[PDB]
RNA sequence: CACGGCGCGUCGCGGCGCGCGCGAGCGAGCGCACGGGGUCGGCGGCGAUGUCGGCUACCCACCCGACCCGUCUUGAAACACGGACCAAGGAGUCUAACACGUGCGCGAGUCGGGGGCUCGCACGAAAGCCGCCGUGGCGCAAUGAAGGUGAAGGCCGGCGUCGCCGGCCGAGGUGGGAUCCCGAGGCCUUCCAGUCCGCCGAGGGCGCACCACCGGCCCGUCUCGCCCGCCGCGCCGG
RNA sequence: UAGUAGCUGGUUCCCUCCAAAGUUUCCCUCAGGAUAGCUGGCGCUCUCGCCCGCAGUUUUAUCCGGUAAAGCGAAU
RNA sequence: AGCCGGGCGUGGAAUGCGAGUGCCUAGUGGGCCACUUUUGGUAAGCAGAACUGGCGCUGCGGGAUGAACCGAACGCCGGGU
RNA sequence: CCCAUACCCGGCCGUCGCUGGCAGUCGGCAGAGCGAGAAAGAGAGUGGCGCGGACGCUACGCCGCGACGAGUAGGAGGGCCGCUGCGGUGAGCCUUGAAGCCUAGGGCGCGG
RNA sequence: AUCUAAUUAGUGACGCGCAUGAAUGGAUGAACGAGAUUCCCACUGUCCCUACCUACUAUCCAGCGAAACCACAGCCAAGG
RNA sequence: CCGUGGAGCAGAAGGGCAAAAGCUCGCUUGAUCUUGAUUUUCAGUACGAAUACAGACCGUGAAAGCGGGGCCUCACGAUC
RNA sequence: ACCCACUAAUAGGGAACGUGAGCUGGGUUUAGACCGUCGUGAGACAGGUUAGUUUUACCCUACUGAUGAUGUGUUGUUGC
């Protein structure tokens, strides 16, 4: 029943929530599996970039960002093309490449 | 229970007084309201536009805005634990200036008058109005006839 | 037996600060002995403003405090305020200023110390002026807290500029019954 | 903390701070936001007006995106810049004027509310407002539209 | 008789009142007490195996008082209900949301909660750091169903019967307002000239927050009416 | 599934201070709620050591009324 | 009618008393009794109202006894009335 | 003439108010006051032997005056009341005897 | 009307039937009924009006041994 | 000729009304468009009803004026 | 309530409308049935009819009886 003055308020609780809940415990230790992981898989590939392969610029799709750049999937085959690399070397040598992406501009 | 209609219970309150029916002499019609003015409530079934609710006859308000033919008037009411201070319009029939502020006035006119007087002459005078004070005393003076008996009564039925 | 009523017995006004660090509790204790041992009243009031809140201290804008040091007559006097002196970006032009405070923004005591004011704390003010001579004692606005937007008549009531309490502002958020002459009724 | 709880000095109290005559029963209003229209009327009507109905046209697929403009107004119009910007544009001779662009600093629309110090200013934006391009023209400067 | 010096005594009405000087407003001791709450600088007995003290607590006697608790109830000792007795257990908790009050940090900003870097690892699943990891949230702008729009102005010189450019000044006004400023006068002693410093104080200022009221500005809507702009002079825009 | 119960029963330490209501309006409302009222807590703005206000009171003025009484040689 | 500026304090009845203001808020929403007024009823320790005070929430002295009557309301004690 | 928890006088506890007082413990480097009917300076200046003196002040402390003290439902404050575990700390206690339990013993606190 | 000294009972008639009635069956009826009623003969402790006798208990003892229930308990009159 | 209302004003009742609020004629559609304020029940919320205004278009009258329904007190309805 | 008979008279009442751990259970008042009236129906009837489990005392008191206690030194007899 409401009270003298205050907000109307509608809890999402009217099922069985208390089955489904997910704890967070286990965050450091999958922090720091995630960090073992990482560092076993840059000491697997030796001399190669860390990171992985490099990326292409990219303009965010939205009014709201297309002011900013991001890191794209990948190098789509017009510029590898224009560039003279070959689209099955580039994986092979570190280029990430995409065939969807179109050029516009 | 009671019925909420607007002129419950005012057969008597509204009514006219006994020989005093017919035309409303134009006296309270020729009067005039300014903004300010302390005015007295009075219902009178004669006209019945802007009649005031029951609840104000005999109340006394302040005029506050002035009108073709009404007068807008803050008064306040007792409801419950609490008192409002309401403005209803009322038309000017239903209203009449209160003789109780020109008693204040005039003696604020007076004292003054007096205050101003007399202050080149150094003298001391009284403007508070003390109450009452006990009498003093006095002689009761006889002329030769003292006073005469005073006895009860005796019992004897009348009817 | 004695007719009496004792429900307004008891005063509800603060004796000391509820707060609990001890810089606050050096000053009360200063500002203390200078109320009971000296007749000028701005150190009662100033003791008292220390014990309040900290709603009850509301943040003064160096906007607000250059406009009120202004104002003609009070000239080279020191500003004193117990709250927060907060800078204001929408002002270009800051004059020197003598200015005392429990705390002040690192911005905006950069800006003073620029303009070329100085900065004190009621420490140095007891020992600068123990009575207060030359003192402009300013605050922040008290009523600026949103919170007295909810208070008052209520909503949904004739002639009630109150806002609600509404979870989000939309169009589906209580526009429709009483609030539309359209739809029930428009108080 | 427990400890300062009201339940711990409740201890003791039959009752429990909830009455005797009218016991702490489970739910005797009934649950949530119930009777709304018929039994709290009162209260949704004097704490919530406008509750109940509706008004104004639906819109399915709404994306915020499309309508995201943030505003800044010109008493912050300076502030988008550094300080050494403004006082070298104040003591230059030459009469150029800095160029403030808001969309780089994430705005949009330029709305006119604060006094603006008097010194020439470019200030290109997307969108302006009729008073905020008059103080601009008032004050001395320009107003640059871009997409 | 709570009268007591000498003067100059009009400081005066006829002397009394009542003023001006008299090393300049300093006599000292002792003592008694119906005097800002009790002292005695007064005494007397009984003390080693039968006596001294021990409020309360152990038992007993007497006088007065005294109905069994808890609960619902207008009303419980009730011919209302629960209760043979004892031990242990036994009931406003946790999460989320919201509101308000309080304490702390920073402050037109604030917040790493997610992720990452730190030789992973007793504590440590902690702690530290990121700043071109503030994406993002809340706040900094509101209003309208929506298309959308989107938050002061006040004075002088240039054509009052100014079109209209400059010179400026700048975010109202009234009332009440804690504090602060000023300050007519006023705060002592041989006199007299004459200061310094500090306190007092008529009136008068500047007026915080806050309240009330009057204006002003922004968005929707209504009424009235005229003017202005052009890349496209229009069912245009202001 | 520890189903719901506006309905019974119970609801665990001490001292200190303050201290009620069974009334208004709405509800398929009448063993219940919401809302005013009555309570407490937290404060804050000033005040005195010339003056401000306030009052379950009186006084002086001034209006308001149709009960008690009375009347039917006045209206019904 | 609103604005400005100026002049008037013997603070213009008695008595008493610091006042104003803002948040958050529990319990309650079965009542009963008495003088007076009063409706229904033959009447009732009946049913229903108005004002005030009580009981409920309250012990104490008295009415032998007693929710309400008369007196008087309460920290633990000594003396007096 | 008798007596209530009423009234008067006195003691004690507590609450509230005075938003009362005290940093002045200013000492042979000193001078012991700010109770006294009257808003404010024991004001500063310039000319005519014996080496001595109690307590205090956990300022969240100490001290002084007045008034007051019923209480269900309910609200708030303080508990050097109590139980269990954790971080600190007591150069803590303890087989020369811990916890627990029993007691016609000695006491403290209004009470827990 | 009969039955009895006496009959709210029973039986036989009367029918204006609150509200009888025809396979929601009407009327009758031999035989039958641990079915429901009235009267008569016989018989009797049902009664007037109680008494006596027998067996097993109850009673006391040896052994063995619970349960219901229990605020505290248990003499009355009146008052409130 | 007398006639203070002893008639009538739609309806219950009460109030009010005499060159009128009654009766008879003439002309009309203020029973129209629009924003606010206030009163009545009241929590001082709605609905309903009502009161003074203000801004346009009108009606009527020679005009002052009066009129945005019925002389007043009742004749009515949220969200979706 | 009425009647028959006797009698001296066949007066009226209370005690939780005395008295069910005293009886009985004929009547009311469960569940089975039947009829009449009512209801479309399940069903209803202060209408009629028929059949329908009546539990426990060993506690306290009261009461009826039975031992005994109480003082006179112990006992006994006779007594008021
Ligand atoms: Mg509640
Ligand atoms: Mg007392
Ligand atoms: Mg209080
Ligand atoms: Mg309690
Ligand atoms: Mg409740
Ligand atoms: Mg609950
Ligand atoms: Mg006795
Ligand atoms: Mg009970
Ligand atoms: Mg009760
Ligand atoms: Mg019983
Ligand atoms: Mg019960
Ligand atoms: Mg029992
Ligand atoms: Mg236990
Ligand atoms: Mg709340
Ligand atoms: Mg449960
Ligand atoms: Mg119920
Ligand atoms: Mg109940
Ligand atoms: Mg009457
Ligand atoms: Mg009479
Ligand atoms: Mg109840
Ligand atoms: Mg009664
Ligand atoms: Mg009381
Ligand atoms: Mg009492
Ligand atoms: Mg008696
Ligand atoms: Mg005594
Ligand atoms: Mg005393
Ligand atoms: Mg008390
Ligand atoms: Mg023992
Ligand atoms: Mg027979
Ligand atoms: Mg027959
Ligand atoms: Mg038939
Ligand atoms: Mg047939
Ligand atoms: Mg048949
Ligand atoms: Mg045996
Ligand atoms: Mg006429
Ligand atoms: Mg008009
Ligand atoms: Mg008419
Ligand atoms: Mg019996
Ligand atoms: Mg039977
Ligand atoms: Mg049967
Ligand atoms: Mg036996």
């Amino acid at each position: 029943a409401p009270s003298r003055n205050g907000m109307i308020l509608k809890p999402h609780f009217h099922k069985d929530w208390q089955r489904r809940v997910a704890t967070w415990f286990n965050q450091p230790a999958r922090k720091i599996r995630r960090r073992k992981a990482r560092q076993a898989r840059a000491r697997r590939i030796a001399p190669r970039p860390a990171a992985g392969p490099i990326r292409p610029i990219v303009r965010c799709p939205t009014v709201r960002y297309h002011t900013k750049v991001r890191a794209g999937r990948g190098f789509s085959l017009e510029e590898l093309r224009v560039a003279g690399i070959h689209k099955k070397v580039a994986r092979t040598i570190g280029i990430s490449v995409d065939p969807r992406r179109r050029n516009k501009s | 229970t009671n019925t909420k209609g607007k002129r419950r219970g005012t057969r008597y309150m509204f009514s006219r007084p006994f020989r005093k029916h017919g035309v409303v002499p134009l006296a309270t019609y020729m009067r005039i309201y300014k903004k300010g003015d302390i005015v007295d409530i009075k219902g009178m079934g004669t006209v019945q536009k802007g009649m005031p609710h029951k609840c104000y006859h005999g109340k006394t308000g302040r005029v506050y805005n002035v009108t073709q033919h009404a007068v807008g008037i803050v008064v306040n009411k007792q409801v419950k634990g609490k008192i409002l201070a309401k403005r209803i319009n009322v038309r000017i029939e239903h209203i009449k200036h209160s003789k109780s502020r020109d008693s204040f006035l005039k003696r604020v006119k007076e004292n003054d008058q007096k205050k101003k007087e007399a202050k080149e002459k150094g003298t001391w005078v009284q403007l508070k109005r003390q109450p009452a004070p006990p009498r003093e005393a006095h002689f009761v003076r006889t002329n030769g006839k003292e006073p005469e008996l005073l006895e009860p009564i005796p019992y004897e039925f009348m009817a | 037996g004695v007719d009496i009523r004792h429900n307004k017995d008891r005063k509800v006004r603060r004796k000391e600060p509820k707060s609990q660090d001890i810089y606050l509790r050096l000053l009360v204790k200063l500002y203390r002995f200078l109320a009971r041992r000296t007749n000028s009243t701005f150190n009662q009031v100033v003791l008292k403003r220390l014990f309040m809140s900290r709603t009850n201290r509301p943040p003064l804008s160096l906007s607000r405090m250059i406009r009120k040091m202004k104002l003609p007559g009070r000239e080279n006097k020191t500003a004193v305020v117990v709250g927060t002196v907060t800078d204001d970006v929408r002002v270009q032009e800051v004059p020197k200023l003598k200015v005392c405070a429990l705390r002040v923004t690192s911005r905006a005591r950069s800006r003073i110390l620029k303009a070329g004011g100085k900065i004190l704390t009621f420490d140095q003010l007891a020992l600068d002026s123990p009575k207060g001579r030359g003192t402009v004692l300013l605050s922040g606005p008290r009523k600026g807290r949103e919170v007295y937007r909810h208070f008052g008549k209520a909503p949904g009531t004739p002639h009630s500029h109150t806002k609600p309490y509404v979870r989000s502002k939309g169009r589906k958020f209580e526009r429709a019954r009483g609030r539309r002459a359209s739809r029930g009724y428009k108080n | 903390p427990s400890r300062l709880r009201k339940t711990r000095k409740l201890r003791g109290h039959v009752s429990h701070g909830h009455g005797r005559i009218g016991k702490h029963r489970k739910h005797p209003g009934g649950r949530g936001n119930a009777g709304g229209m018929h039994h709290h009327r009162i209260n949704f009507d004097k704490y919530h007006p406008g509750y109940f109905g509706k008004v104004g046209m639906r819109h399915y697929h709404l994306k915020r995106n499309q309508s995201f403009c943030p505003t800044v107004n010109l008493d912050k119009l300076w502030t988008l810049v550094s300080e050494q910007t403004r006082v070298n544009a104040a003591k230059n001779k030459t009469g150029a004027a800095p160029i403030i662009d808001v969309v780089r600093s994430g705005y949009y629309k330029v709305l006119g509310k604060g006094k603006l110090p008097k010194q020439p200013v470019i200030v290109k934006a997307k969108f302006f407002s009729r008073r905020a391009e008059e103080k601009i023209k008032g004050v001395g400067g320009a107003c640059v539209l871009v997409a």
